[PDB]
């Protein structure tokens, strides 16, 4: 099991909860980019 | 390959299980 | 105090985590970004 995982796949669904958004595929690549992005 | 399955199945259900809990306990 | 998620997202991220176990990425946002553009890009 790779560590970063579970924060990860939480991390995604709490923004999901939080904002509501129509598509889940796409708000999970800006949610993922700005992710990578942010360091 | 099905134990990859299943195991990523509980991973999930984990952290989805702690993000309504973390979203409930956020809001109040 | 009781909320949902939508359907989808479950079986969104066993999808995403099933693969990360296969595939073994280095960098799991990274692999992230390339998977589930894979998925917005598949239509």
């Amino acid at each position: 099991i790779p560590p970063g995982l579970t924060e990860l796949l939480q991390g995604y669904t709490v923004e999901v909860l939080r904002q509501q958004p129509p598509d889940l595929v796409e708000f999970a690549v800006e949610y993922f980019t700005r992710l990578r992005e942010a360091r | 390959d099905a134990e990859l399955v299943r195991l990523s199945k509980r991973l999930v259900e984990n952290a989805v299980l702690k993000a309504v809990q973390q979203y409930l306990e956020e809001t109040q």
